[PDB]
C-alpha cells in the first residue's frame, strides 16, 4: 500500500526540519519512505515542497498525484490544488487571497491557474481552488495555525500523522532528537525493523563511499547539487584506519581544498594522484565542461582520477536545481584526441554508494579518468535503505613510467618514491616528449589498448542490471530504473545500462533479439540511449518516453505513457 | 633560461634538499622529477602535489604569459592559502609581478637579474627555505635592495605588516631598478599548518602514506558515519 | 514590464540596483544604449531593473562578453555587475587582464564576503580565520593591474554610490567600483551594524592626476588608502585620465574605427557581399 | 606526377628555397601541392611537393628527386629515394631513436641507393667560394633540380627576382596560392567578419595573423559604386575562454564574429559554446585539428576530433559542423559557415585538418566567385522578444541598440527572463531542438556531401589523396561528408545500399566516422584504413594498404 505526502511551504520558513520530522517518525514505525525536494534557484522566498512516499514495501519513486497535501500559506494551494486525491489541510486565515495577491508565483503559472478555474469556473480565489477540490473528491480540512500560534510547522505534520493512525511515540522522539502536539492531535481522527536502515542521499552516499574508498584528496568548486558532498567529507574528514593483521588504529586526514574555478580543482586532483594518493573532485555540467581539458591530460599521462558528475538541467546555467539526464554522449566523448575513459552512472541511492568505489578501483587499474555519473534527483531525494563485501583494487603499483606491455597498462610508482617524466606533449616510455612516428603510432595504440582490456576483463553482466521478463523491452539508465521497478509491482524486461564506457555491445544485441516493442525511457531530447545502442549494436529502439522539464519521472505519469505506448502505440511520448 | 635552471640545481644542493624529493612543475638532473602541465596551470597541479605530500619540495617554473596572462587567476588564488612552494617567473601594456603579487599577497616577493646568478641562487635559497609561497620574478640601472642603509623587508612583529607593504610597492614602481627581497612575511602561517590546526594528524601521517588498504582490503571504518544516519 | 526581484529580505543589492538606475537616469543617457552584463550568482541576476538591455553572463566571464561588446559598438554604455567569487576567483584572470587593455566601461564588484546563491562558501574578500584562505585586496590587485579609475562605495549610502556610478560612467577609461554589500542570509559577520568613512572628508584628498609627474604619488597614496580595515574608507581612491583607452589605441592606427565601427559596417548588400577581395587574391596570383 | 624534396636543418633558408622553385615550376603551367614537415623548435624539416599536369591534392612517401645540402638529411630520405638523389660531397664520409633505426634498415647510405638511383654530388663548397669577391648551397640545388625538369631557366630568374644550371644535363587560366589559414582568413575577411578574437596556437595565430595585417578592408556597393573604408577588430585574448566570451559578445552587437583554435583550445572554451547555444548566438570557431590528446603533436595533424566536436557541451543545444576537405573548400566553408550561423542562429564549428592549414597548393580561380551572404532573420527595431516561440524555431534577431532584450544562461522565457516554470522550458527546450530539424530539411542533403566516380566513406584531407588514386590503378565511389550535424543519414545509407565493400578512411584509431555513420543509418562499415601517427595520408601507401582491404579482405588497416 503506497501512499504520497507532500508538505509545501516558502523557501527559508521551517520546511526541511518539518518534512524530515515526519520522515524519521514514519520510518521509525518500520515503514519505507522516498522522498524528494523540489526547490527555486533562490535562497528565500520562492515555493518549494517535499514530495514522500509511504509503503509497507521498499520504494524507489513519488508520483504527481498527492494523498496528503499539508499547506500553511496560500501559494502551496494554488501551486497543488489540481494533483490532491484525497486530504488537502489549509491554512482558513488565507482563504480569501487572490492569484494576483499572490507576487512569489512565477507569472506565467499564475495565468494557467487562473484559466483553468475561469473556465470550470469558481472563483480564481484560494475558495475557487478548494471548492474545485471538493467537486473531485477531496476532503478540505480548514486550519487555524493562527488561534494555535498564540493559544501557545509541527501542527501541520501532527495532524497528517493522525490521519495515518500510527504511535505518536515516535513523532515525539522525532521533535525531541532534534530540537503543541496535544492540541493538534485531537482535531481529525485516523483515515488509513526487520533488519538496520539508513538514510541516505545521493550526495552522502558518493561522500561515504569515497572516504571509505581511500580518497584522501578531494578538491571542488562550490556547484549547486556537489558543494555538499564536499563539506560533508571535509566535516568528516578526520578519518580512522585499522587493519586486521596489527590491529593497531591510526589516524588521517582527508585534505579538502575550495579551489578557485574547476579547471584548478581537476588539476590539483591530478597533481594529487601522482603522489599515490586515491583523488576525486566533485562537480555538475558548467564545471565538467571546464575540466575537459585536464581531462585530457589525465588521459596523456595514465592517472587514475575520478570525477563525479551530478547532472542537473542544461545548457549552460541550466536549471541549476533541477535534474536531467542530458549528459550522456558528451561525457563518454569528452576531449580531443581519443584516450581511454571509463563511464559509470548510477540509478539508486546504494548503487551511488557502491559506484563511487567501483569507480576508485577503475581508475587505478586502467590508469585511466573514470567519470561517475549521478542525476541531480538522486542527490536531492533521499531514501531508508536496507543492507546494500567490496574491497580495494589498485592495480598494478611498484624506472620508465610508460613502459609498453601487451594489456597497454605500465607499472605504476608515485612521486618521491622514483625519477619521474609527465607531460601533456606525446612522449616515450621515460615520459619525454617525442615526435618520433613508431613510438607516436605504438603509445598512442598502448593507452588505446586498455580500454579494449576493460573491455574483456569486466564481464558484461556486471554493466547492466535486469529486471522483470517479457515480449515488451524497456532500456533506461539511472533514475527512472527505480520508477520502472515500483511499476513492475503492479502488471516487460527492464535494463539498465551501468557502464557506458566500455559499453556491453553484445549483451545488449542479445538482449533485443526477440520483441515487438523496445522503448528508452530517458530524460532528454534527441534520446540519447538509443543513439548510443545503435551505434555499438546497429539495431533501433521502436519507441521513446522522453521528459527534459527539469522534473524527474513520476510513478503515475510514466505508467499512463507506458499505456499509451503498449496498448495504444505512438512512437514518441513527451511527458508534460 | 639555462642560467635560472642552473641556478635552481644550486640552491637545491647548498640547502641540502633530497633530490628524490624534488619536483619541478612546468607550464608547456641528477634525479629530479619534472611534470610538464598544461599552459597555465602549474600552480594548480603544485598545489595538488604539495598538499598530498608535504615532505616534498615543489618548484614551479614558468613564463611571462604562462603565469600572469593565461595562469593569472591561479597566481592571485595561490596567494590566498600561502603554500609552501616557490615560483620562478622568467619574465597593449604590461603587468607589474610584484605589485600584483603583494596586493594578492604572497609572502615572499623577490626580483633577480638572470646574471648576477650568484645573487639569485641565494634568493632562491631564501625562497625554498621561506615558510609560504614565495615568488621570484627574474629579468632577462640594475642596483641591490640589499645595499640600501636600513632596507629590511622582513616583518617580524603584527605591526610592520602595513609599513613593510607600502615600501615594497613604492620600490615596484622604481624604473635605478631595484632587484632583491621586497617583502618577506613569515607571521602568515602556511596551507599546510591551517590545515594542521584543524586536523592535527595531517603531518606526522600524510595523505600519500595512508594505507587505505591492506591484501585488497579497505582499512577505513565508517561505523560511525553509518550509525548518524540509521533509522 | 513584469518580473520578480527574489533577493532576501535585507540585501546590499536592493541598494546597488537603486544606485545604478539613478546613475543612468540623472545622467540623462540614452537607456536605447546602456547594456548592463553581469555575471553568475544572486548579483547576476541585476536586471529586475526601466527599459536597460541586460546579459546575464557565464560565471566569471563578464568582463570578457562586455569587452566584445564594447569594442563591436563603441556607443553602448557597458557596465558589468559581478560578484566577489565571480570577478576575484574563477574570473580573476579577466579581471587583471582587463586592465592591460584599458577598455572605457564600469565594473561594479559585488562584495559579499560570500558564494551566496550557492549556500553561503567562503568568497575571495572573506578573511581567514571567519575559514582557511586569506582575502584578496580588490582596490590594491585593481590599482596593480591596473586600472585607470578605482572607488569603494558602500551599499547602504545610495547618494554616495550613485555619484561613484555617474563619474565612473563619465571616466573615460576602464572603472572600478568596489561595494561592500551585506547578506543577512549569509555573513553574520558584516552586519550593518559592522565604522565606515568617507575619504572625500579627509582635509586635502585628491585622487585625480593632473599631470603625469604626479603619477607614482597618487598610487602610493591609493595603496596606503587600501590598506585601513576594521575600525574603512570609501570614495575614490585614485583616477588617471592621462591613459589612452583601448578604442583610442585602436584609431591610432586605424582612422576609420570611430567613425565606421564593426557594428555599423554592411557586409552584404541585398544578399550580395560587398567586401573588395580582389587585391587580396591579386597578391597571390600566379 | 613528379615528386621533389628538399630538406636541412631550419632556419636555413630552406623554405625560401621551396617557395622559389615552386613559383618557377607553376608559373611555367604546372600545379603543384606542397606541404611541410616540422618538429617543434635548430631539427630537421623537408618541403615535399608534388609537380604535375593536372590538379594535384596529394603527396607521396616516396621522392623522385631530393635535394640535399647535409649528412642529416641523406639520411632521413635515402631509404625513400626512387630517382635522382643530389647531394653534398663533402658529407660523403659522415657517420651517424629514429638514428638507431638507421643504423640498420653517408656512404653506406649511397651504397643503398645505387643498388636503383643516379647520384649526384656537387661540389657546394667550392661552387661558393667562385661566387666570392663576386647560405648559397640552397640555389643549387634548386636549380640542378630545376635543369632536371628541362624547363627554361627564364621561368626560375624570374622567381629569384621576385624574392650551376649546367653542373647536369635535362632528365625530364588565372590561378592563386592558397594556404588552408590563407584561405580562411580571405573567406572570413570576405564574408563579412568585423570581430575575430583568439589565443595563440600553432596551426591557427596565421589565419589571425593575416586578418591583422588586413585589417584595413574596403567594401563597394552594387547600386551606387560608392566604396567605404572598414576596419576589422582583431583581439589577442588573454586567454581561450576570453576568446569566444569576446565573439559572443560581438555577436550580440550584430558584428559577425568569429574565432579560430585547436585542440587544447576548443576543450577550454566548451563552456561558451553552451551559452551561444542556449541564447541562440550566430559564431563560428575554426577548429584546427593537430596530434592530441591534450599538448600531443603541436606541428603534426590527425582527425581525432570528430563526434567530441559533435556533442561538446552539457545539455542539449543545435550546432553545426562542418568539414574542409581540400584548400578551395575552406574558403568556400568559411563564408557558408558564417551564413549558417546567421540562418540558424547557431554556433557553427568549422572543422580543419592541420595538414590543409601549412599545406599549400595552386587553385584554379574557378572556386568560386557564387557566394552569397544570408543574414537570417534580422530585425532593425525594437514589445520586442528575442527568443518569440515560432514553428520554425528561428525567432526574429534585433540587435544591442535597436532594442530592449534579455540574454542569459538560466533557461528562459520569449522576454529573456529567467523561469523554471514546467511548460516554459519543455517548449523552449524543443524550440532551440527544432532549428535542427529545420536545418535538415532546408539543408539539402546533396549539398552536405561530395561524390565522385560511382564505397569509400571519408571527410577531410585525405578524400584528395582518394581523387588522386581516381586515375593510377583501375580502381570505386568516394564519398565525402562535409556536414556532420545536421548529418545527411537519408542519403548516406542509400548510398551506402548496393555493393559488397564499404571502406572508411581516417586518421583515427576509433574510426569514428563509422561509429557516426553507424548511429544515423545503423549501417556497418565493412573495413576501415586508420592512421594516427601524426602524418597525412600519402598518395602510395594508401593505395597499397587499399589493395589489402581489396584483395586479402583485411578488416582494419593500420598504416604505420
Ligand atoms: C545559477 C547558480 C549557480 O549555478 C552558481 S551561483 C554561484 C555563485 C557564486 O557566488 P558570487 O560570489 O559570484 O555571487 P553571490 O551569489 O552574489 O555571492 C556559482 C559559483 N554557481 C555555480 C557555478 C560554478 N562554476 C561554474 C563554472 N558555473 C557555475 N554556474
Ligand atoms: S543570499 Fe545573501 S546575497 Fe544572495 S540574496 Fe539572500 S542575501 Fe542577498
Ligand atoms: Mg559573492
Amino acid at each position: 500500500m503506497r501512499l504520497s505526502w507532500v508538505i509545501g511551504g516558502a523557501q527559508g520558513t521551517g520546511i526541511d526540519t518539518a518534512a524530515n520530522i515526519f520522515g524519521n517518525a514514519v520510518a521509525s514505525a518500520g515503514y519505507y519512505i522516498y522522498g524528494n525536494r523540489e526547490y527555486y534557484s533562490n535562497i528565500k522566498g520562492r515555493h518549494s515542497y517535499f514530495s514522500l512516499t509511504i509503503s509497507d514495501k521498499r520504494v524507489r519513486s513519488n508520483t504527481q498525484k498527492i494523498d496528503i497535501l499539508v499547506s500553511f500559506d496560500a501559494e502551496t494551494v494554488f501551486q497543488h490544488f489540481y494533483d490532491v486525491k484525497d486530504i488537502l489541510i489549509y491554512n482558513k486565515a488565507v482563504e480569501t487571497t487572490k492569484i494576483d495577491a499572490v507576487q512569489s508565483m512565477e507569472p506565467e503559472l499564475a495565468e494557467r491557474i487562473k484559466d483553468f478555474l475561469t473556465k470550470q469556473g469558481y472563483e480564481t480565489t484560494v475558495k475557487g481552488a478548494l471548492e474545485y477540490a471538493s467537486k473531485n473528491n477531496v476532503t478540505l480540512i480548514p486550519v487555524n495555525y493562527d488561534e494555535i500560534a498564540k493559544k501557545v510547522n509541527i501542527v501541520g505534520i501532527t495532524i497528517s500523522y493522525k490521519l495515518l493512525g500510527l504511535d505518536v511515540n515516535y513523532l515525539i522522539e522525532a521533535i525531541n532528537s532534534t530540537f503543541a502536539v496535544k492540541d493538534s492531535y485531537d482535531i481529525v481522527e485516523s483515515r488509513y525493523k526487520e533488519r538496520r536502515r539508513f538514510w541516505l542521499d545521493g550526495n552522502t552516499a558518493v561522500a561515504i563511499g569515497k572516504i571509505y574508498g581511500g580518497v584522501r584528496f578531494q578538491s571542488y568548486y562550490p556547484i549547486t547539487p556537489a558543494s555538499d558532498e564536499s563539506v560533508y567529507i571535509e566535516a568528516h574528514q578526520d578519518v580512522l584506519m585499522e587493519d586486521p593483521i596489527t590491529g593497531d588504529k591510526k589516524k588521517g586526514t582527508i585534505v579538502v581544498v575550495q579551489a578557485e574555478d574547476e579547471l584548478a580543482a581537476i588539476n590539483m586532483a591530478i597533481g594529487a594522484a601522482l603522489t599515490g594518493v586515491r583523488a576525486a573532485t566533485a562537480t555538475s555540467g558548467p564545471g565538467f565542461s571546464l575540466m575537459v581539458e585536464g581531462l585530457g591530460w589525465a588521459g596523456m599521462n595514465e592517472v587514475p582520477v575520478v570525477i563525479t558528475y551530478y547532472i542537473r538541467g542544461g545548457p549552460s546555467t541550466g536549471l541549476p536545481t533541477r535534474t536531467a539526464q542530458s549528459d550522456l554522449i558528451f561525457p563518454i566523448f569528452a576531449g580531443h584526441g581519443e584516450f581511454p575513459k571509463i563511464v559509470l552512472a548510477s540509478g539508486d541511492h546504494a548503487e551511488a554508494f557502491k559506484d563511487a568505489i567501483w569507480a576508485l578501483n577503475l581508475a587505478e587499474k586502467y590508469q585511466t579518468p573514470v567519470i561517475h555519473l549521478v542525476e541531480k534527483t538522486l542527490a536531492n531525494s533521499y531514501s531508508t535503505i536496507p543492507y546494500e563485501k567490496l574491497k580495494a583494487e589498485r592495480g598494478k603499483i611498484v624506472y620508465k613510467r610508460f613502459k609498453f606491455t601487451e594489456d597497454g597498462i605500465s607499472p605504476r610508482a608515485f612521486l618521491g618514491k622514483a625519477t619521474m617524466y609527465y607531460t601533456g606533449d606525446e612522449h616515450n616510455e621515460e615520459g619525454h616528449i617525442s615526435e618520433d612516428v613508431v613510438n607516436r603510432t605504438m603509445m598512442y595504440e598502448k593507452r588505446m589498448k586498455k580500454l579494449e582490456v576493460a573491455d574483456k576483463e569486466i564481464p558484461e553482466e556486471s554493466r547492466v542490471k535486469i529486471y522483470g521478463d517479457l515480449n515488451s523491452l524497456i532500456i533506461t539508465w539511472g533514475s527512472p530504473t527505480g520508477v520502472l521497478r515500483d511499476i513492475l509491482e503492479e502488471s516487460f524486461t527492464l535494463l539498465q545500462i551501468r557502464m557506458f564506457s566500455p559499453f556491453p555491445k553484445n549483451l545488449v544485441s542479445k538482449l533485443m533479439e526477440g520483441r515487438d516493442k523496445i522503448i528508452t525511457v530517458e530524460g532528454n531530447y534527441l534520446a540519447q540511449t538509443s543513439l548510443l545502442v545503435k551505434m555499438y549494436t546497429g539495431k533501433d529502439v521502436t519507441n521513446s518516453i522522453l521528459k527534459w522539464n527539469g522534473r524527474p519521472f513520476l510513478r503515475d505519469e510514466l505508467e499512463e505513457a507506458l499505456i499509451k505506448v503498449i496498448k495504444d502505440g505512438e512512437k514518441r511520448v513527451v511527458l508534460n | 633560461n639555462f642560467g635560472i635552471l642552473n641556478a635552481e640545481q644550486q640552491a637545491i644542493v647548498e640547502l641540502g634538499v633530497d633530490t628524490k624529493n624534488v619536483v619541478v612543475v612546468s607550464g608547456i638532473r641528477t634525479p629530479i622529477s619534472g611534470v610538464h602541465t598544461l599552459h597555465g596551470r602549474a600552480i594548480a597541479f603544485a598545489t595538488g602535489i604539495k598538499l598530498s605530500n608535504p615532505d616534498l619540495v615543489v618548484i614551479v617554473n614558468g613564463g611571462d604569459g604562462d603565469l600572469l596572462g593565461i595562469g593569472a587567476g591561479h597566481f592571485v588564488a595561490a596567494g590566498r592559502r600561502n603554500v609552501d612552494m616557490v615560483v620562478i617567473l622568467h619574465d597593449n601594456d604590461a603587468v607589474n609581478p610584484i605589485a600584483l603579487a603583494i596586493s594578492s599577497g604572497y609572502t615572499f616577493v623577490a626580483r633577480g637579474y638572470a646574471y648576477d646568478v650568484k645573487h639569485l641562487k641565494e634568493l632562491i635559497k631564501s625562497a625554498i627555505k621561506h615558510k609560504g609561497l614565495a615568488l621570484i620574478d627574474v629579468l632577462q640601472r640594475i642596483y641591490k635592495l640589499d645595499t640600501l642603509p636600513d632596507w629590511d623587508p622582513v616583518v617580524k612583529k603584527p605591526e610592520e605588516v602595513n609599513e613593510k607593504i607600502k615600501r615594497a610597492i613604492d620600490k615596484s614602481l622604481e624604473w635605478r631598478i631595484p632587484i632583491g627581497i621586497f617583502y618577506q612575511n613569515e607571521l602568515v602561517p602556511s596551507y599546510e599548518e591551517r590545515i594542521k590546526a584543524n586536523s592535527p594528524a595531517y603531518l606526522d601521517y600524510t595523505p600519500a602514506k595512508q594505507l587505505i588498504e591492506k591484501e585488497g582490503k579497505l582499512t577505513t571504518i565508517i561505523d560511525p558515519l553509518l550509525k548518524e544516519r540509521e533509522v
